[PDB]
RNA sequence: AAACUGGGAGACUUGAGUGCAGAAGAGGAGAGUGGAAUUCCAUGUGUAGCGGUGAAAUGCGUAGAUAUAUGGAGGAACACCAGUGGCGAAGGCGGCUCUCUGGUCUGUAACUGACGCUGAGGCUCGAAAGCGUGGGGAGCAAACAGGAUUAGAUACCCUGGUAGUCCACGCCGUAAACGAUGAGUGCUAAGUGUUGGAGGGUUUCCGCCCUUCAGUGCUGCAGCAAACGCAUUAAGCACUCCGCCUGGGGAGUACGACCGCAAGGUUGAAACUCAAAGGAAUUGACGGGGGCCCGUCAGCUCGUGUCGUGAGAUGUUGGGUUAAGUCCCGCAACGAGCG
């Protein structure tokens, strides 16, 4: 279990590379926790408004069963 | 407290009461009624007699008057 | 904020012997070496060294411990404060433990013990006791 | 110095390819008359959507780049006039840092 | 260290004790005692002891008490110097006295005192009155007392030199 | 609140020698600016009770720093209070 | 006389602030905006129930309910993230974007040169309920109505339902407003988690080892405590300044005074009456407390030790086994008596 972000050196999280986002959502589009994912306590708070953010600009889905 | 909070307010001691507070009397004849005169006893007359029941857990009639 | 640095100085050494270890350091001042030196002279000491580099500081003191590790004061107390100041006449001066303890007095002529002026006939501030 | 912003909005599917570049020039010249250094505008990308918006479930991204001084009122004019146009969907302006 | 149990021991009686427990039915009844022992010549010690009857009791605490035992310096039938004794609630100051003066000390107090060969002696309880606490606060206050030879053997110095 | 361009235009007129951030002129000058603009935001927002803490907390340092300017030396302070437009 | 405290002329940089370079955050005020769900409305399909309880009934329904599908309207709260996590002097602060703004932490060593700490009287802020003026009003819900239950039920349970709960501006000023622990400063063993930084090594170390600041938790020593316990985030050792206490009732009452539209708040007695009222722990008995077992039960005590300031405890608790305090193993206990 290794940071993701730390394993690149990435920087931005620019809440619009919705690739690098789908990794930390479950199979229905709930953020999952910084226990599953390995990551850590700031980049958390990033990630967690970086999905925040993609929801809003219709590029990820709220719910997802329809 | 601090030896200032003591020189700003001084201590202050608790006021003793006798219990047989009518012995310390003074007249009703020509102005009102002084407080000096510290009695060892008081006389007075009796406006009635008779008994009366003690408290718990005693049992018996004793003697009283009551006393102007 | 510090306002009494001769009762830190007192309280470094009272807590560090309860503990029982062999050193100790304190920022230095005029009147710390003086008890410092008062408390070499009568035995409650081993040593003291003065190290100083650019500010007010140091002063070491070596405690001492007696044959099977018990200690030579016993305890240690501040008298006069800021706040109560405590100064006494010739004929007042005290005798802490019938002698077997020590004072420590400021007069006119030096910081001294209580025999020293007992047998001068003078008095002053009473800094310590320490028995 | 000024401070950074990135505006991104969502045009209308089914419109042709001469409105899109009236609005787009509109919306750059009504970004600079209030003092907004425009760097950078481009098409990126004809996505679906995850949900309808207002019956749409495609939509067309472009994104801009400008400074400006943090107090010009030039990026609520934006706002004010993005929310009641018709080809525009929905705008997220930005700090970029 | 133990003064080992061989001398000429007067005991004492400081207090006994109704004491309760109770069980499925009534009432069961002990008695507890406290006893002090010494030899009025320096050497004192306390101890307790419960029985069932009061015999049996002060028997078990004479036991007890002479178990133990502390040394007590003096320096002419009088104490060093000044101590106070602090033991869970009771406080005990002890003074000097002067040449014949006796001993002015309350209950519990001048059984220790007197049991140990004290003779002339000041004291008074700034505290409780519990027996088992004072006689525990007094022997606290007398293992302060510091002979004038130690003391000069410790520091650097010779005696008539700190006195 | 004043920008770090202020901030270094008036320390560059209440300095005395050369590199002189502190010496009390520059700081009741530099608080001075602050307690202005920060009055003018309460004016705006008046009930932002979270900052009028901290308006209140310049006021005392400032007050604190006059005190001690005037007890060791009054010319300083005459001119100072004179040069910066108060003591009402 | 000249050590200390006070006064006068100087000098210094460690306390305190400033500059320079960086870091984190549901800190506050204003203005917009998003999706999930509840309610009502409109329309299609659709037949006799739905709803509710320990059981029922009141209620809604053949003027077509509930269900089910699509569209609108309005209000309030922000799932996952989410954590003995973060921020704030406290009260408190959780969807997202922008504008205005307060404080903290870390490194450095330009600068000033004791500028510091505490703070009666005074001001500012202060959960919920409540009051005034004008809006808003979906869900929930004092008062109230109807159905039940009971000996009775002006309750608990069910169906409804008004103020209020929401916004702007004024007032009120109290809570178990709690860590029942005032603020500042120095000193005194160790072990282990997590939040935000800074240095050195190995160096993809950016994932590892060591050191070091500031927060936040757990365990534990000296010392302290009446026991419970506390313990570098002290209830330890010490100095400075403020607030407050002096048996229980009467009583936060009466009287006067200030405050408030009101409700009320702050300040604050005595006459008389009792010999107790309390804190913490101990052995029993009980519980409409819990767990293990079984179908003539298997329990009740003492001596010498050790533990506890003390009443007291241990043994007689724990694992296994047994019809069995019947046996074994372990254990500050080792043995004994009636069963």
């Amino acid at each position: 279990k290794v940071d993701y972000i730390a394993a690149n050196h990435i920087e931005y999280i620019d809440y619009k590379d919705t690739e690098l986002l789908k990794r930390f959502i479950s199979e229905r589009g709930k953020i999952l926790p910084r226990r599953v994912t390995g990551t850590g306590a700031k980049n958390q708070r990033k990630l967690t408004i970086a999905i925040k953010r993609a929801r809003i600009m219709g590029l990820l889905p709220f719910v997802s069963d329809e | 407290p601090t030896i200032n909070q003591l020189v700003r307010k001084p201590r202050k001691s608790k006021v003793e009461k006798s219990d047989s507070p009518a012995l310390n009397k003074g007249y009703n004849s020509f102005k009102k009624t002084q407080t000096n005169v510290n009695s060892p006893q008081k006389r007075g007359v009796c406006t009635r007699v008779g008994t009366m029941t003690p408290k718990k857990p005693n049992s018996a009639l004793r003697k009283y008057a009551r006393v102007r | 904020v510090m306002t009494d640095p001769i009762a830190d100085f007192l309280t470094r050494i009272r807590n560090a012997n309860m503990v029982k270890h062999e050193t100790l350091e304190v920022p230095a001042s005029k009147i710390k070496r003086d008890i410092a030196e008062i408390l070499k002279r009568e035995g409650f000491i081993r040593d003291v060294e003065y190290i100083e580099d650019d500010k007010q500081g140091v002063i070491r003191v070596f405690l001492k411990y007696g044959k099977n590790e018990e200690r030579v004061i016993t305890n240690l107390k501040r008298i006069s404060k800021p706040g109560l100041r405590a100064y006494v006449k010739a004929d007042e001066v005290p005798k802490v433990l019938n002698g077997l303890g020590i004072a420590i007095i400021s007069t006119s002529e030096g910081v001294i013990t209580d025999k020293e002026a007992r047998a001068k006939n003078i008095g002053g501030e009473v800094i310590a006791y320490v028995w | 110095q000024d401070t950074k912003y990135e505006i991104m909005y969502i045009i209308r599917p089914n419109i042709d390819e001469e409105a899109k570049t009236a609005l787009v020039e509109r919306f750059d010249t009504i970004l600079k008359d209030n003092g907004a250094e425009v760097i950078e505008s481009k098409d990126w990308e004809k996505r679906r959507l995850a949900y309808e918006m207002n019956g749409f479930r495609e939509g067309i991204y472009h994104i801009v780049n400008v400074t400006s001084p943090s107090t010009a009122g030039a990026i609520n004019e934006f706002d004010r006039l993005a929310k009641i146009n018709d080809d525009i969907i929905r705008h997220m302006i930005v700090k970029v840092e | 260290y133990i003064d080992p149990k061989h001398l000429e021991l007067e005991d004492r009686v400081v207090a006994i004790n109704r004491v309760t427990k109770v069980v499925k039915g009534g009432r069961r009844l002990r008695f507890a005692a406290l006893v002090v022992v010494g030899d009025k010549n320096g050497h004192v010690g306390f101890g307790t002891g419960k029985a069932q009857e009061v015999p049996e009791a002060i028997r078990k605490a004479i036991e007890d008490a002479k178990k133990n035992l502390v040394e007590v310096p003096m320096v002419g039938s009088t104490i060093p110097h000044e101590v106070i004794g602090v033991f869970g609630g009771g406080r005990i100051l002890m003074k000097p006295a002067v040449e014949g003066s006796g001993v002015a000390a309350g209950g519990p107090v001048r059984a220790v005192l007197e049991l140990a060969g004290v003779a002339d002696i000041t004291s008074k309880s700034l505290g409780s009155n519990t027996p088992i606490n004072v006689v525990r606060a007094t022997v606290e206050g007398l293992k302060q007392l510091k002979r004038a030879e130690e003391v000069a053997a410790l520091r650097g110095k010779s005696v008539e030199e700190i006195i | 609140a004043i920008s770090q361009e202020r901030k270094n235009e008036i320390i560059k007129e209440y300095a005395r020698h050369e590199g002189d951030t502190g010496s009390p002129e520059v700081q009741i000058a530099v608080l001075t600016e602050d307690i202005n603009q920060l009055n003018e935001h309460a004016r705006t927002h008046k009930k932002d009770h979270h900052s009028y803490r901290g308006l209140m907390k310049k006021i005392g340092h400032r007050r604190n720093l006059l005190a001690y300017l005037r007890k060791t030396d009054i010319q300083r302070y005459r001119e100072l209070i004179q040069r910066l437009g108060l003591r009402r």
